[PDB]
């Protein structure tokens, strides 16, 4: 959730 | 679940602006996306950087080239603006901001949250150190590197002689100071946001703003709430039908209508 995603 | 699109009322929109006491404005690219025969996203990773460090340097020796160059647009200077006047009447405006071009720091914005770092500071992968870095080149081999045509070369410059740690008994490899896609943003930085987030009373998402997670959440969790979004972009989104407003065209358009 904290994690860089498209 | 009643079929609920946005209101286009800017004079309703302005009613809240008028009243609110702590606005967020959230904004995105609006200032994947290809550069030579690469998808933005498929460079901005951290396992594009430990295989081939030079081509992703070439690449953010680019977007720092090339955004160092740029000045505020409309957006920019509406929203820095609304700020200072808002702040001078004990009113709050923060931005929450995807970018890492600063353009909203080059407006004149205080406050101001850059949730996935920036184009001009460095980390070293050895020390972890963080600083910040203006230099046209960031290092000698960079010099004239960086052109986007599908077919360009590619530099290969050797590890040693990309960007490298000045700190003592370190120099190490340099990266962007950037959060990439598949790393976590700063936990301190998102707890921050969630502060903003329960306090505003109005939220504004630019230049969309839909599409990256986590910040892709953070204007719905305001409306969530029962906040008042409103949503300035060129298209609809796939959150667009949460908000209570859409705003259609270019935001150095609207933005500066709405805010003025
Ligand atoms: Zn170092």
């Amino acid at each position: 959730t904290a994690r860089k995603s498209t | 679940s009643f079929t609920a699109r946005p209101s286009s009322s800017m004079a309703d929109f302005r009613k809240f602006f008028a009243k609110a006491k702590h606005i967020v404005i959230i904004s995105g690219a609006g200032v994947g996306g290809y550069w030579r025969k690469w998808q933005a996203q498929d460079l901005a990773t951290p396992l594009a950087f430990a295989h081939n460090p030079s081509r992703v340097w070439e690449f953010y020796h680019y977007r720092r080239e090339v955004m160092g160059s740029k000045e505020p647009n409309a957006g920019h200077r509406a929203i820095a603006e609304c700020e200072t006047r808002l702040g001078k009447q004990g009113r709050r405006v923060v931005v929450i901001t995807q970018n890492i071009d600063e353009l909203h720091r080059k407006a004149g914005t205080k406050n101001l949250l850059e949730i996935h770092g920036s184009l001009f500071k460095t980390r070293c992968t050895s020390c972890g150190v963080v600083a910040e870095n203006y230099k046209s080149p960031i290092c000698p081999a960079l010099s004239g590197k960086g052109a986007p045509e599908p077919g360009t070369q590619d530099a290969s410059i050797p590890v040693e002689k990309l960007p490298r740690c000045e700190e003592a008994g370190c120099g190490g490899l340099l990266r962007p100071h950037v959060v990439w896609f598949g790393e976590n943003l700063d936990p301190a930085i998102l707890e921050e946001v969630d502060r903003e987030l329960a306090h505003c009373d109005l939220c504004l998402v630019v230049g969309t703003s839909s599409v990256v997670y986590p910040a892709a959440m953070f204007a719905p969790q305001v409306a969530a709430r029962g906040v008042p979004v409103a949503e300035f972009n060129t298209e609809t989104t796939p959150a667009t039908n949460r908000f209570r407003f859409h705003f259609q065209g270019p935001c150095g358009t609207t933005l500066p209508e709405a805010l003025a």
